[PDB]
């Protein structure tokens, strides 16, 4: 969880072990955040800026007998 | 430009924006309208009071 | 201390022992305010409208003797 501040508003990051943000679970912490939030503030509710980064690499080996797919 | 209700930056202060057309002179850009001519540093043509094209035409 | 409040604003006049407030001391109101201040209010501190009196005082003294530095 991330808390970001702001004068008059409050966001706050959140994310799963997948970096994911179910509508479900916002729901869950938004109504578990009823009860902290300050009084006469605004509280909203994000996922993660999760970025998937793709990764094609070139291994080079020196058994040559030992490349297979395991 | 932002809330003056509230006199301070804020989350709701913030609003709409402005479109600003200010004003600039030319030499030669043919794009700009024209207010003056000269030839060789002098006047070429005076006009005492308002100019009015389509008026103009209409007396012509 | 003396909190000042507003509308959506907080100014936390403070002074130590001699009046004053030093840079250093006031980083560290604002740093132990973290805690305890609410989220998404501003927050200002400053230091004290500090007055200072000079004073001069013409004492007469019944036993003349007595007159003397001390």
């Amino acid at each position: 969880v991330y808390v970001y501040e702001e004068t008059g508003h409050i966001t706050v990051f959140a994310h799963d072990r997948n970096g994911n943000l179910s509508d479900t679970l916002k729901e869950d912490i938004i109504d578990a955040l009823q009860d902290y939030r300050p009084s006469g503030i605004m509280l909203d509710v994000t996922g993660v800026e999760k970025e998937e980064v793709n990764v094609s690499a070139t291994v080079t080996i020196s058994n040559k007998s030992r490349i297979g797919d395991t | 430009l932002l809330d003056q209700t509230s006199g301070v930056p804020s989350y709701f202060s913030k609003g709409a924006d402005r479109l600003e057309e200010k004003m600039s002179l030319t030499v030669n850009d043919p794009t700009s309208a024209t207010i003056y001519t000269f030839m060789d540093g002098d006047l070429y043509i005076q006009s005492t009071n308002a100019e009015m094209d389509k008026i103009n035409k209409v007396l012509a």
